[PDB]
């Protein structure tokens, strides 16, 4: 019960808003036979929108005065309440596959750079050496932050195109 | 030297041929330990972890041992913390967490000191004249008081014989303690339950059989069995 | 005789060259006094397409 | 078979094959996995 | 509420004290290191009308005949922050006195 | 947008705008429910200005018909 | 010269030779060019005095068992007269508030013109009467001390506002609480020191 | 018209005055290039500003620069 | 004219931190912004239009005319 907001499960339009869909859904579903495949396919979608309203109640979701689920963005705020499962763990989830693609192209770029007539093979992908990369970047923060240890991570300026301003 | 191989056939790293290393088996393939004090550092964050894992470990299965056999009434893992927390002289859970992490923090800047300056902490009158003992032997391995039985101040041979056997039953604990965790989190139960249960029952009672462990094979053999 | 070796890297400082802060490879430097003797290959095209340029004694450096 | 395979490394291996593995794969656990919003493994 | 006479008074004596007695010689050294002999100096240089404005004034320099170098400008300036002080000090004991609290509780 | 287009809008990702609110919680909106200062009697912040501004800036900001300082969502 | 290591095994920086409480401290090379580090030092060592003073000052008003040194100035608020060891100081508020801002600025304005830095950091002189100082070994000898107990009563300070700040409870009674339950009287137990307990 | 100035890093490749299809640059001798000779602008005011020079300019920067303004009844291109 | 007062040559000089955190700091910026009058325009135009959007978000939130928030399209 952070910002004014009620919890999914004690929420009055969270459940309007989960039987007005399925008043909606059972609508088209008088237009159909009970042994039809359209029947069957609007079922297994009446089993979807009930298993995710289901789903999102009890899940630590909150919503205030729309029915739709809010999320709490704080850190802290959402860890002392049961909030850090929507944006805390998934913001490193998403960043260990940002550092993942960022790192194995990296590693591609430098080992590229260190062949005769290096332009053709970004053009000319070589497929054992970037799957051998692609399966050796699961480790990519020890390694990035080895690299920016040792220094090769970085570059001189004075070996670095500047403008003349 | 080179003992054994991780991957028989496999193409060992060049940083890992001719590698002095208690329990070296080849096994880098994402090559982190090409770097030597990079290697320094991953082998001291080893050795913690593997000593940290022997102690966990240790506390899982001894006492769990002895409650399978009704000894003592000591619960699972899992739920003594709340045990403890819920206990009627228990000291409260924010004072027991901040003096954990103020005494390690004290030990572990004291470990560091030792790692970035190899036997700086036998700096003269800086703990109580006791700190004269405090150089180390080797990165991970700081000998005085912490060999108070005199077990290590012998032939090479025992010696690097038993850091691979201490590495070796640390990588063991350290999978076994993940395995711990996994399987409360999958069985919600203690692990000598779960090993009875391989035990009594080995078929019916797996990871497989488990729907939380690979999700959607409940689904595939219901549809099997139908 | 009197610039780098022929073949040899050298370090383009030129401000307003597109090479600046980059590495040339010699390919000929002139011996006849003129204003920029040195001749250098780069790699990398520049905006107009050309892979070589001119430079004077004092625009050229070993790199690190 | 190496004429084709120097072919076959060119814009299709990281402009089909990544697209195709990366959708298809994200499609699968859309499918298998209803619409999920928090994190509560 | 303080009696204003005798509030004013005080606040611009001890001010003026305090600019004669105490901060002049701690004055002059930021002058020294502002528009001293090797500093900034001058602000204009031109000889016409618009900028002999910006010249120094005449009354400013004539080494006044107080034993130091508290001038006429330097009486002024140590009297407003007196005046300041003491209208200060009488406006918050008139809130004060109204009942009304400022202060945190 | 496209949520919202297949029938469920539930499913559209709402971020609750936390630091505004929290802010505005700080300049004595008790909307939201943050019991911090100038929300608070016990408040320093609160006390100090207690009987010079805040009784008419705290009804001020707690009345939405007005335009200071709005209730905002995601 | 050097009292100790902050760290032991800490790299020796050399800026810091030779002065007086020489520890290997400083991280972050603060005052490492000189310059400023004449200023630090003259800037701490008369902090240090002045939390010594008021460390001093809400110890005595409680071992004697006079106040509280947060109730202390709270003789302004509701206009009681006020009382020093006791004995009731016939003084007013409007008073004692001018002799402070004109004493105070005086002090320190005949301060900051001593034009030279070993008499801006240690006077001596008039500001030593019973003459402890004229030893050179006692001289430093007294010089690493009142660092010390200098740095320990500004940590003492920051500590007792932090502890009125969170518990509004006499130091004393702190203390105390923390001789008689010290498991479950500490820092960890008033709530608000960390967030999350 | 426009000015036009040829500095010395032109090192004699001759093309753009080629390039320049209002008879502005000419070639003539010097000794600062191996070639020995040198874009010179005689007829400047004739320059429209095409810039056609700069395009065929192998040296980096340009050796020849074409700076617009001060437009003319000839230097806008017009016949009419 | 007076013997008082502040140099806005000498503040700038002077506000060059140590250890070369700014290199020179703005020492020579007084000859640069009184010489150009680009410079003294962008500035001013800088505060005016950022003083703009501080009274066109702080007129709605508070208004100081009579009867102005019941004039909407005002
Ligand atoms: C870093 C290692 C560490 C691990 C793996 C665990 C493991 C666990 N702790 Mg223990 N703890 C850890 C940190 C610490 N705990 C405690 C003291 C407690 C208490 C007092 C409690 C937990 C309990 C729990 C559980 C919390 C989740 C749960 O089951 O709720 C679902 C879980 C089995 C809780 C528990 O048993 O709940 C079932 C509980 O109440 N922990 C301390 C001492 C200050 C820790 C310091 O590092
Ligand atoms: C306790 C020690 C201490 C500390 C912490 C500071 C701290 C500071 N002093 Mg210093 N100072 C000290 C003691 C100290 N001082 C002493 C003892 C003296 C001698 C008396 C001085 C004399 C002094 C002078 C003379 C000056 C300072 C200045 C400064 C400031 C800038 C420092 C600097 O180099 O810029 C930081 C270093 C940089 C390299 C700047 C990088 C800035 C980045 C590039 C900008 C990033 C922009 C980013 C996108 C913003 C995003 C915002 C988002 C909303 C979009 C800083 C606040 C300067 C000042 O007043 O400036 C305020 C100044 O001129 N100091
Ligand atoms: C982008 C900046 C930002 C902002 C505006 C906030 C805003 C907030 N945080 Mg958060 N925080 C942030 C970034 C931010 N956070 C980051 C990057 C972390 C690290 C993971 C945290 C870790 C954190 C914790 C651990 C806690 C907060 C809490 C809070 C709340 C009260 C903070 C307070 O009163 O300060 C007081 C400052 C005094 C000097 C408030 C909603 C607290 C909370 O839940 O409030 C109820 C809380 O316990 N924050
Ligand atoms: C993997 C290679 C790679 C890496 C490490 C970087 C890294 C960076 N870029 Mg760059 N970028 C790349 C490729 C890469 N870029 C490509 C291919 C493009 C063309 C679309 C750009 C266009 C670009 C712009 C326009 C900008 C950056 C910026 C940045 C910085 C911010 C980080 C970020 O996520 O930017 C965001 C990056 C993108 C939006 C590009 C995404 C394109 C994909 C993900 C790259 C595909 C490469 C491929 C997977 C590698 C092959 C793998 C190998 C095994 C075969 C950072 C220095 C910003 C900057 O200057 O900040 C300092 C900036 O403004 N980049
Ligand atoms: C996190 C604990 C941990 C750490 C720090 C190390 C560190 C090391 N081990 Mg070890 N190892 C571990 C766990 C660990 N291992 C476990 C659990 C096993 C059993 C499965 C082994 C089995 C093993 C063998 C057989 C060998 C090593 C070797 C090594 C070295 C390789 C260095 C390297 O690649 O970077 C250090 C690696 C990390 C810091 C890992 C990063 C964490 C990843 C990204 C997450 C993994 C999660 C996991 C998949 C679940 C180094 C001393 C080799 C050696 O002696 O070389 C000197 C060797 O022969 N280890
Ligand atoms: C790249 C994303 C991706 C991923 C992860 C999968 C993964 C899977 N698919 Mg899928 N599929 C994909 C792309 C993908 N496919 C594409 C691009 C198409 C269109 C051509 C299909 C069409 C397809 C059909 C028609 C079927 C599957 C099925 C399956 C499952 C059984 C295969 C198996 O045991 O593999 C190992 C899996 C380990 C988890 C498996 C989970 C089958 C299924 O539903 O499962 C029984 C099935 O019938 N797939
Ligand atoms: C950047 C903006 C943004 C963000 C933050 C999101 C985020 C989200 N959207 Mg939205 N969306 C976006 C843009 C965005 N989308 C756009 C532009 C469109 C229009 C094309 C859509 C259209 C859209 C629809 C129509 C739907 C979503 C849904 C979702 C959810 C995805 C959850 C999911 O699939 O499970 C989590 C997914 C994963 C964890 C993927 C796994 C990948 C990781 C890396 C693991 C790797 C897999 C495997 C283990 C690898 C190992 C094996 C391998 C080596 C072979 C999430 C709330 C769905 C939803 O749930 O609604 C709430 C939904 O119905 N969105
Ligand atoms: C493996 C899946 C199939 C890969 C096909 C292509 C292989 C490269 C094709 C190629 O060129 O192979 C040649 C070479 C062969 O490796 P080795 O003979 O040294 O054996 C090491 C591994 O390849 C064993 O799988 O590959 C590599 O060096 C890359 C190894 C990447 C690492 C793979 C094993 C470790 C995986 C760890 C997964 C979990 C990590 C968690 C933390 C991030
Ligand atoms: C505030 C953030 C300030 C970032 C400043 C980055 C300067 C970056 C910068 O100036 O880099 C450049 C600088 C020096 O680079 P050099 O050019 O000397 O590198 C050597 C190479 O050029 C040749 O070997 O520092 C580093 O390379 C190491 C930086 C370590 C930084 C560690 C992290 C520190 C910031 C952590 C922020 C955390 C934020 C989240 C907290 C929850
Ligand atoms: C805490 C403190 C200073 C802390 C400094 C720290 C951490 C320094 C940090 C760094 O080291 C790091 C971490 C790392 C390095 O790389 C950098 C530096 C920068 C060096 C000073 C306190 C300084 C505290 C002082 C001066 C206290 C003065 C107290 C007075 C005057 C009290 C008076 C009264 O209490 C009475 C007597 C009675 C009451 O009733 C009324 C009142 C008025 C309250
Ligand atoms: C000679 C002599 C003397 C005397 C002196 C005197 C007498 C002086 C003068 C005078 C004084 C004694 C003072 C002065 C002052 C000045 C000034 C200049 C002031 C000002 C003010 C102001 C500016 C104010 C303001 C305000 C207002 C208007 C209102 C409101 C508030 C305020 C504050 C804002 C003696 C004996 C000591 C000694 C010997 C010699």
């Amino acid at each position: 019960d952070i910002a004014g907001l009620t919890p999914c499960s004690e929420s009055k339009a969270y459940n309007k808003l989960e039987r007005k869909e399925l008043k909606v859904l059972d609508k088209r579903l008088k237009k159909y036979e009970p042994g039809s495949a359209p029947y069957l396919a609007l079922q297994a979608t009446k089993e979807r929108t009930e298993n995710r309203f289901k789903t999102y109640a009890k899940q630590g979701l909150l919503c205030g005065n729309d029915g739709l689920p809010h999320l709490i963005s704080d850190p802290g705020l959402a860890l002392r309440f049961n909030h850090a499962g929507e944006v805390f763990i998934p913001t490193f989830g998403f960043l260990y596959v940002a550092g993942y693609i960022g790192h194995v192209g990296r590693q591609y770029i430098i080992l590229s750079k260190e062949d005769a007539k290096p332009t053709d093979k970004e053009i000319i992908l070589d497929v054992p050496l970037a799957l051998k990369l692609a399966f050796q970047g699961w480790a990519w923060p020890l390694a990035s932050i080895q690299e920016l240890r040792n220094g090769s991570l970085l570059e001189k300026d004075e070996n670095i195109t500047v403008s003349p301003r | 030297s080179m003992q054994g191989n991780w991957l028989p056939g496999s193409q060992t790293p060049a940083h890992l041929k001719d590698l002095k290393m208690a329990g070296n088996f080849g096994f880098d393939p994402l090559n982190l330990g090409a770097e030597p004090q990079a290697l320094r550092w991953y082998q001291q964050a080893e050795l913690v972890h593997s000593r940290t894992a022997m102690m966990g470990v240790a506390g899982i299965l001894i006492p769990g041992i002895f409650t399978k056999l009704g000894a003592l009434n000591v619960p699972q893992w899992y739920e003594a913390g709340k045990v403890y927390i819920e206990g009627e002289g228990a000291i409260p859970f924010g004072t027991l967490l901040m003096t954990t992490l103020f005494s390690y923090a004290f030990v572990e800047g004291k470990r560091w000191q030792d790692f970035r300056k190899p036997g700086s902490q036998a700096e003269p009158g800086t703990f109580f004249g006791l700190e004269s003992q405090f150089k180390g032997t080797e990165n991970g391995y700081p000998g005085g008081i912490f060999d108070p039985l005199g077990y290590s101040k012998t032939s090479p041979e025992k010696l690097d014989e038993l850091k691979l056997k201490e590495i070796k039953n640390g990588r063991l604990a350290m999978v076994a303690f993940l395995g711990f965790a996994g399987q409360y989190g999958a069985t919600g139960k203690g692990p000598i339950d779960n090993l009875a249960d391989h035990l009594a029952d080995p078929w019916h009672n797996t990871f497989a059989e488990n729907g939380i462990s690979v999700p959607g094979l409940s689904a595939v053999e219901q549809a099997a069995a139908n | 005789e009197i610039g780098p070796k022929r073949g040899s890297l050298v370090k383009v400082l030129r401000p307003e060259s597109y090479w600046y802060n980059q590495v040339g490879k010699v390919v000929s430097v002139d011996q006849s006094g003129i204003r920029y003797p040195v001749v250098v290959r780069f790699e990398n095209q520049n905006y107009a397409g050309v892979s070589t340029n001119n430079y004077a004694l004092d625009e050229v450096t070993d790199p690190p | 078979m190496k004429d084709f395979t120097t072919y076959l490394s060119t814009a299709p291996v990281v402009g089909l094959g990544w697209a195709i593995f990366t959708s298809g794969l994200l499609i699968e656990i859309n499918r298998f996995f209803p619409d999920p919003l928090v994190f509560s493994f | 509420l303080i009696a204003a006479p005798v509030a004013i008074g005080g606040s611009t004596a001890a001010l003026l004290a305090l600019g004669r007695f105490v901060f002049l010689p701690y004055q002059r050294r930021r002058t020294d290191m502002e528009v001293g002999p090797g500093r900034l100096g001058p602000k204009t240089t031109g000889d016409t009308f618009f900028d002999r404005l910006q010249k120094p004034a005449s009354f400013v320099e004539t080494k006044s005949k107080d034993p130091s170098g508290f001038g006429l400008i330097d009486v002024l300036g140590w009297g407003a922050l007196g005046h300041v002080f003491g209208y200060f000090l009488l406006a918050c004991s008139s809130l004060q006195d109204a009942g009304i609290e400022p202060f945190p509780r | 947008d496209v949520v919202q287009a297949f029938g469920t809008p539930e499913k559209q990702i709402l971020i609750e705008p936390v630091f505004a609110q929290w802010i505005q919680a700080a300049q004595g909106k008790s909307l939201y429910g943050f019991d911090l200062l100038l929300a608070s009697s016990s408040s320093p912040a609160y006390s100090a200005g207690q009987s010079l501004w805040l009784p008419g800036w705290l009804e001020a900001i707690n009345n939405n018909q007005n335009s200071l300082f709005l209730t905002i969502g995601p | 010269t050097r009292a100790g290591n902050f760290a032991p095994g800490s790299e020796p920086k050399d800026y810091l030779e030779g002065l007086p409480g020489n520890y290997n401290f400083d991280p972050l090379e603060l005052g490492k060019e000189k310059g400023t580090l004449q200023r630090y030092r003259e800037a701490e060592l008369i902090h240090c005095r002045w939390a010594m003073l008021g460390a001093a000052g809400c110890l005595a008003v409680e071992v004697l068992g006079l106040g509280n040194w947060y109730d202390a100035p709270l003789w302004a608020v509701t206009g009681d007269k006020p009382t020093w060891f006791g004995i009731e100081v016939p003084f007013d508020i409007a008073t004692i508030l001018g002799v402070e801002v004109v004493a105070m600025a005086v002090a320190e304005g005949l301060r900051n013109e001593n034009q030279d830095m070993e008499k801006r950091l240690y006077p001596g002189g008039a500001f030593d009467p019973l003459g402890f100082s004229k030893d050179p070994k006692s001289f430093e000898d007294k010089k690493l001390k009142e660092l010390k107990n200098g740095r320990l009563a500004m940590v003492a300070c920051l500590g007792f506002a932090g502890q009125h700040a969170a518990t509004g409870k006499p130091i004393l009674a702190a203390l105390g609480d923390h001789l008689s339950s010290p498991f479950f009287n500490n820092f960890a137990t008033n709530g608000v020191s960390v967030p999350g307990l | 018209a426009h000015v036009v100035k040829i500095y010395d890093t032109c090192i004699g490749c001759t093309q753009c005055v080629r390039a320049c299809p209002l008879d502005v640059l000419e070639m003539v001798p010097w000794d600062g290039c191996k070639a020995a000779q040198m874009a010179s602008s005689p007829r400047t005011e004739d320059c429209v500003g095409c810039k056609r020079c700069e395009t065929a300019c192998p040296t980096d920067f340009l050796s020849v620069r074409v700076y617009l303004g001060n437009e003319s009844t000839r230097s806008l291109g017009l016949a009419y | 004219n007076f013997g008082i007062g502040h140099r806005l040559e000498a503040i700038l000089e002077a506000h060059t931190p140590p250890a070369g955190g700014l290199g020179a700091g703005h020492k020579g910026l007084f000859h640069t912004v009184n010489n150009s009058l680009h410079f003294q325009l962008g500035l001013a135009l800088a505060s005016v239009g950022t003083i703009t959007s501080l009274v066109a978000q702080h007129m709605y939130s508070l208004p100081p005319y009579a009867y102005l928030a019941v004039d909407f399209t005002t």
